[PDB]
């Protein structure tokens, strides 16, 4: 639709890959740094989809 | 002191060993985007210069 179906979605990161048939639906953060993630991105961590 | 953008400076690195998980892994860069390459694997890639 005119300025994006944003119904559907992908996981764009993960810290590991899927097995064969695998689904994983959780909204936790990925994370590129040190510290865990405590619920915000650019602080060591980015949003997955 | 960096560049203007209309002159925009470059540097050669080479005959170097890099660690870019001292980059990748701080928390003050606020956009870290890479193109044909992942970041993490970055780091365990290899190139001419």
């Amino acid at each position: 639709k005119v300025g994006g179906n944003y119904n559907y979605l992908y996981r764009l990161f993960r810290k590991s890959n899927l097995k064969p048939f695998e689904r994983d639906i959780s909204t936790e953060i990925y994370q590129a740094g040190s510290t865990p993630c405590n619920g915000v991105e650019g602080f060591n961590c980015y949003f997955p989809l | 002191r960096f560049a203007s953008v209309y002159a925009w400076n470059r540097k050669r690195i080479s005959n170097c060993v890099a660690d870019y998980s001292v980059l990748y892994n701080s928390a003050s860069f606020s956009t870290f985007k890479c193109y044909g390459v992942s970041p993490t694997k970055l780091n365990d890639l290899c190139f001419t210069n």
